[PDB]
RNA sequence: AACGCCUCUAAGGUCGUAUCCGUGCUGGACUGCAAUGAUAAAUAAGGGGCAAUUUGCAUUGUAUGGCUUCUAAACCAUUUAAAGUUUAUAAUUUACUUUAUAAACGACAAUGGAUGUGAUGCCAAUGUAAUUUGUAACAUAGUAAAUUGGGAGGAUCUUCGAUCACCUGAUGCCGCGCUAGUUACAUAUAAAAGCAUUAUUUAAUACAAUGACAAAGCCUAGAAUCAAUUGUAAACGACUUUU
RNA sequence: AUGUCGGCUCUUCCUAUCAUUGUGAAGCAAAAUUCACCAAGCGUUGGAUUGUUCACCCAUGCAAGGGAACGUGAGCUGGGU
RNA sequence: UGUUACGUGCCCAAAUUAACAACUCAUGCAGAUACCAUGAAAGGCGUUGGUUGCUUAAAACAGCAGGACGGUGAUCAUGGAAGUCGAAAUCCGCUAAGGAGUGUGUAACAACUCACCUGCCGAAGCAACUAGCCCUUAAAAUGGAUGGCGCUUAAGUUGUAU
RNA sequence: AGCUGGUUCCUUCCGAAGUUUCCCUCAGGAUAGCUGGUGCAUUUUAAUAAAUAAUCUUAUCUGGUAAAGCGAA
RNA sequence: UUUAUCAUAAAAUAUAACUUAUAGUUUAUGCAUUUUAACACAGAAUAAAUGUUAUUAAUUUGAUAAAGUGCUGAUAGAUUUAUAUGAUUACAGUGCGUUAAUUUUUCGGAAUUAUAUAAUGGCAUAAUUAUCAUUGAUUUUUGUGUUUAUUAUAUGCACUUGUAUGAUUAACAAUGCGAAAGAUUCAGGAUACCUUCGGGACCCGUCUUGAAACACGGACCAAGGAG
């Protein structure tokens, strides 16, 4: 769940009297370099037929984050299946991390639709550069003079005494 | 920051005292110029000097084997694995009361109206400092929420 | 969605001072004294040093911000009933046999007699700072009468809520005591 | 008193949630902490005065038909509904059960000796911590009354008899503390026996 | 709003979760609701998004040009002389404190319980004559009044 | 309010069933518990009782190497998640209550053990101890030992409700203790053989309870049940009556 | 070898509530009944015939709701089987 | 003696995790680990996230105010219908805009309504779908069962980390 | 008596089958299969492979199910 | 990404003339002051605030892989009949008698450098052979030259409580005690059985797919009693 993301590429057997297969890639989320051919496949098998072990892995690599600590806002598309019915979304997230995006995204999706993450499949990623962002919940962060209230706390239990005397002590002023 | 790791963790090594290394600061407040290398934990209860106060509140069981070899003992002051890991290897003794005598010469005279049976700390059993024993004898059960005692005999360094 | 903030603002005139210590707001007017406690929501008083009174909800979901509102029109009522006083009307509609309200001085409960000629005297139980004045120059019309609205108009449907007509055509015995106006005692002119 | 570490802990039981609190109780009972529950009315419990009323009305519909005698006993005070929730916790079948709920003692509204005994906090039991804004809770107090606790009334004339002996002691209290502050303060600097270990001690008392 | 904490720009927040932990730290950007841009320079704590509930933030609020990388946040935080105002802060010398209350090498503890007896006698020894309550006395004196008076002149007496 | 609005509903709030649960009615926790009475045995005897006692001595727990403990004063009164702990000035109160101004621990880190919060301990002990320290000075802060009478007050399963306080007045005089600081003088324990000192792992002492041999120091002199008996009672015990 | 059915006798519950309570619907005007709800706390019977549950009739009462432990033969009866 | 499968509030060995993000508040089996000890068809302006299409600064969307007629009972059904039990149908005119008419209904006329355009509202909101939990549906019989206590920023449900 | 009931010490090691066929067979046998025991002959599959047995892969055959078809019989 | 720095867009966050309001207060319904998570990218300007191109910093940051580089704690085990009829052998330390030089301690000593032989890596050169493509690399094999480092051999004999010798527990030490018969003291024990604590234990025989069964025999015990 751990949210890695790879460039996976592979071609579709070798043969010498038979050229240079064409080349496919993709971006994957996964914990796993293993996980990174695994969903790869199930992708390029949805264009392009592709069976591994009629199918040639090629490299498996990881790319990279550009700006982790770059602040910037990611529109996801997305399609995952219900029960009795598969549907098309899009959601805006704003995280440091396209990893990290995605690792809030399967949370997200998990718990809302209850959004399996076998029954979900990615799509696309772009960063929304500039009031692209639909995003009413987003929108609310680009906003001059962002200053906004620290509601509430989360009183660490007790103390450092299981045994505390000194009563927590909801006030805090 | 796996270097800066390494640099940080060269520091209280040297503070210790010695092999004589490093500074690269670390806190113990003033500090000139530190708030740098953090406010202890902690995680704490008591006791701790002869005896930490300690309970054996417990065997080591199976949700139905009881496996009794080994003991769960609570040890006061350790919240932590950490903490509990400083008792590892101590002796234990659990002083408890009887009617009846028994023991005559060989070492003081015991009047053994007060039995005592030896043990040593192991390996920490808990996520919440509670830490395995061993026992010589082993302890009846007939202890439980019984206050065990542990003398901070054996500490190394 | 969990919106940060939403505020509402309740004007408050210059006749008027209303003083919060915690949720409960003690209002002093010129007709007297309502308190009320809005110590059961948890929502927030800024007096940004005006007569008027800011109050405001921070992180609190859809449900949490419809809440803020409700507060907002209380104290907005609070302030109305010390000037303008809160009165609600009631009809006494029978086809014959007449709805005879009888008492009042305050100190009420409220007997209803000759209802639809039903020896049955109902007495519907007088909340505590509503006073009824029967209405001179109008029909049978009982008239509930207090500066704190939820408590007038509670008292008016008690006495609409029996009546209720048992066994016999609520459409066409039209009998009852029914609220017809939601009034106000005093202001604006004259 | 004497114990690993005190034979008694009196708990105050308000603003604590009933089976949060009756859990770790049951924790330090097994250890032998023996401790001593105090204002069970106080004791609240999440979920709605309703939704509380009719849950606890479902058992009492339990009821041994042959002899009923022999039936559940569906315990009215909060003390005792208190004194259920643990007993339940503990394996109340074998006898090292017993002697865990011999060391529990629980009580209605704080008498004797327990009032000039500090009530301790227990922080995982308080409600107001552990419980979500803006969810509706019940007091234990209005519940046991519903399914026919008679001394409602009585133990809320005792209560305000023992605040009252209460208030009187902490107002004394409070004068006295002054006027012990003021004569440390006073022979501190006159010297220096209080100069030389508080100072050396130095960090924030 | 009488004023509880905002997570703000610059309210600065002491990060207990980290390697950071303890160090006094400063809010660059409000990100998600989860997250806020936190630099302190001055701790020595490098610049790092940070989770809010790894962090609880601090009375101190200082005017501070928001959106800063490192060299502007370590330009303005000298310029506040936030470092100087959170030693003064005495609930960060009572922070420093339980640093301390770590050991102090048992040699140090038995200073304080040592001559803690000698305040406790003194404490009984100045008690017993206001107003409150009765207060007193007229006794049965020679030598209980000229006890009295032997905290306050304290001569001649006894007896 | 959501949905500028509007609406029994989302929050908050009112009335409301032959229901439910008490009141009530019925068994009465076999011994769950309270209150109160007499508290024996009679003298050639002694017996019990206050025994919480007090002595030789014994038993047992505590602390277990003084003590390497311990604590029935004690962080409110709450709606409660902007909910909130306070101080002071100006008012206000029975109420950390109520009002305006200024601040403040702005559920931070802090805080949660101890401010041991009537400032405990492990102190007293100026050699702090399986001895106790004893004895001299200086100057500052400054300590107190005893008895009796009277007037009012307190008690929710609680270790003595024919008990324990507080206050006020009176009596005298054992001067019994003195402590902290600095400084003088002297010394037993301590040298526990052991170089591996933990191992079979203590007890002088301290505090709390219990004991009782012969003896000692205070107080007081029941009834139950069976037989016989009633019928209000009943298979028999038992119940209710009795001399 | 797990004592058929009914009827006599006796039990407790359940509702999917006919009556009664408090209620919402009505092409309910009144009267009356029908529908639906919370509700089993409380009723739901006396006979002719049948061995009969079931059934079919008669009479009253505002109303003569329906089910579960193939209830119930060291309880009966042994009538049907 | 060491470590796993299944689990980890406690019962019951074990983090009320020194991690984390949502969802859900359940009055009569809220829910609580494959087999499995049941739950649907169908609903929901409860709540939550999606998808698509709108009105519109020449002031919109809710909500009031205000017109809702005339060529012409145009007309056929006449049992009665001028707009309206029903219908072939259905276009002009006046126009800012008003259907030979969406209903209320007098048996008719008529009086009410909505479209259409306005005064205010001058910047938000409205419709149709998708599917989670919850709720409705979803009622049965000795008292009773996520195995229990109990749990509501879970000890539930989904996903994630030690 | 093909049926029911019972059958008398222990330990060690290995360890089933309810299937096939025929039978007035179908509450049972025989028979084959599974089971043990007894061993025997040789170990390049044996005592100080260029010989296999049987499972992948490969190479080389077969098939009318799933799917598809009905503008194919 | 980030530090440090340059140019451009550009200041869209903040700072910044000034414009405005509520309001404590002040002045006299309005003003002036100041405070206000109540105003206006509001002017020039500033911090390049963000974006983009360039340069970087002990080059960061993430991940993964690698070195007995160096090292600590704790846990359980430790057959040791090693001649029943089978091994005790190997290595290492230390001393012995080759020298020199430099350095450290500065005493005793210790290290490194100064040889021949063999192997190996690294440089240059050449041939083959396979390969990615030929700019250039990589591979397997072989030879040659140069220099350097590293490693092994040329290091025997004596002694040794040195390391191992393939289940290598003992140095070292304390304590009880075998104290004649007599008999103390210590350690150890689910004998019978009692106690105290936890956990587990449903009735055997049998037919049967499955038995604790609301299946059947068996009250209990002795002795006869069946491949």
């Amino acid at each position: 769940g751990l949210l890695k993301e790879y460039e996976v590429v592979g071609r579709k057997l070798p043969s010498e009297k038979e050229p240079q297969t064409p080349l496919y890639k993709m971006r994957i989320f996964a914990p796993d370099n293993i996980v990174a051919k695994s969903r790869f496949w199930y992708f390029l098998r949805q264009l392009k037929k592709f069976k591994k072990t009629t199918g040639e892995i090629v490299s498996i690599k990881q790319v990279y984050e550009t700006s982790p600590v770059k602040i910037k806002n990611f529109g996801i598309w997305l399609r995952y299946d219900s029960r009795s019915g598969t549907h098309n979304m899009y959601r805006e997230y704003r995280d440091l991390t396209v990893g990290g995006a995605v690792t809030q995204c399967y949370r997200d999706m998990g718990a809302r639709h209850r959004a399996r993450a076998h029954s979900i499949q990615i799509i696309k990623v772009d960063s929304i550069p500039a009031a692209k962002t639909r995003r009413v919940h987003v929108k609310q962060f680009h906003d001059s003079k962002i200053k906004f209230p620290l509601v509430q706390r989360v009183h660490h239990k007790g103390n450092r005494k299981l045994f505390s005397f000194r009563k927590p002590r909801t006030y805090f002023q | 920051m796996a270097d800066t790791q390494a640099k940080s963790t060269t520091a209280p090594k040297a503070a210790k005292a010695q092999k004589a290394p490093k500074a690269v600061k670390a806190p113990k407040a003033e500090k000139p110029a530190a708030s740098e290398a953090k406010v202890s934990a902690k995680k704490y209860k008591r006791h701790g000097r002869l005896f930490a106060k300690a309970v054996f509140t417990g065997y080591k069981r199976g949700l139905r084997n009881q496996h009794e070899n080994q003991a769960i003992l609570k040890i006061e002051g350790a919240r932590r694995k950490e903490h509990g890991s400083f008792y590892v290897g101590k002796r234990c003794v659990y002083v408890y009361k009887a009617e009846t005598k028994k023991c005559v010469p060989q070492h003081p005279e015991r009047k053994t109206r007060v039995r005592a049976v030896w043990g040593k700390v192991t390996r920490i059993h808990g996520n919440t400092g509670a830490v395995r024993a061993r026992f010589n004898r082993n302890l009846p059960g007939h202890a439980m929420g019984h206050r065990i005692r542990i003398m901070l005999y054996p500490s190394r360094i | 969605m969990r919106t940060i903030n939403s505020n509402q603002c309740v004007k408050i005139p210059k006749d008027i001072k209303a003083s919060v210590k915690a949720r409960v707001v003690t209002i002093t007017g010129t007709r007297g004294t309502l308190k009320r406690s809005f110590k059961h929501l948890a929502l927030d008083m800024y007096m940004p040093d005006k007569r008027t009174l800011k109050v405001e909800k921070w992180f609190g979901t859809k449900k949490e911000l419809a809440a803020v509102r409700t507060v907002c029109s209380h104290i907005e009522n609070m302030i109305k009933g010390v000037t303008f006083g809160f009165q609600y009307k009631m009809r006494a509609v029978y086809a014959h046999f007449p709805i005879n309200c009888v008492t009042s001085e305050n100190n009420t409960v409220i007997e209803i007699r000759n209802f639809l000629g039903e020896k049955y005297i109902r007495r519907v139980e007088m909340a505590p700072g509503v006073t009824v004045v029967n209405s001179t120059a109008q029909k049978d019309e009982l008239i509930v009468e207090g500066n704190d609205i939820e408590s007038v108009s509670g008292s008016a449907a008690l006495i609409q809520q029996s009546t209720t007509v048992k066994n016999k055509d609520i459409r066409k015995f039209l009998d009852g005591l029914y609220v017809s106006e939601k009034t106000t005692v005093v202001k604006l002119e004259s | 008193m004497t114990g690993l570490t005190n034979r008694t802990v009196v708990i105050d039981g308000r603003g604590h949630l009933l089976g949060r609190l009756a859990s770790v109780v049951a924790k330090y009972l097994l250890q032998g902490g023996k401790v001593a529950v105090v204002r069970c009315e106080e004791l609240n419990l999440s979920g709605h005065f309703y939704r509380n009323k009719i849950k606890f009305l479902a058992y009492l519909r339990k009821r041994c038909n042959v002899n009923p005698a022999r039936g559940p006993f569906h315990f009215r005070a909060p003390s005792r509904i208190f004194y259920k929730a643990v007993r339940g916790m503990i394996p109340h079948k074998t006898k090292r059960g017993q002697a865990a709920l011999a060391r529990l003692r629980v009580f209605d509204g704080i008498p004797s000796p327990y009032d000039k005994r500090r009530r301790v906090v227990v922080p995982i039991a308080m409600r107001v911590l552990t419980l979500r804004s803006d969810r509706k809770y019940c007091q234990v107090g209005r519940l046991s009354h519903e399914v026919g606790w008679h001394y409602q009334d009585v133990i809320k004339s005792l209560e305000r008899k023992r605040k009252a002996k209460l208030r009187v002691t902490l107002k004394h209290n409070r004068e006295l503390k002054k006027l012990t502050v003021k004569a440390r303060e006073n022979i501190a600097k006159a010297a220096e026996p209080f100069n030389k270990i508080i100072k050396s001690y130095g960090y924030e008392v | 709003m009488p004023f509880e904490r905002f997570v703000q720009t610059g309210r600065i927040a002491k990060a207990s979760a980290g390697p950071l932990k303890g160090r006094l730290v400063a809010i660059v950007d409000v990100i998600d609701q989860n997250r806020v841009l936190v630099d302190g320079p001055l701790t020595g704590v490098p610049r790092q998004e940070y989770r809010l509930n790894n962090l609880h933030l601090t009375k101190y609020r200082i005017k501070f040009p928001y959106t800063a990388p490192t060299r502007i946040v370590r330009k303005a935080w000298t310029e506040s002389d936030l470092k100087a105002q959170w030693k003064v802060s005495p609930w960060s010398v009572k922070a420093q404190n339980i640093c301390k209350r770590s050991s102090l090498n048992d040699f140090d503890r038995f200073k304080l319980r040592y001559a803690k007896r000698q305040r406790n006698k003194l404490l009984t020894i100045a008690f017993n004559t206001l107003k409150k309550r009765t207060k007193a006395d007229g006794t049965p004196r020679v030598l209980k009044k000229d006890r009295r008076e032997r905290l306050r002149a304290e001569k001649a007496k006894g007896g």
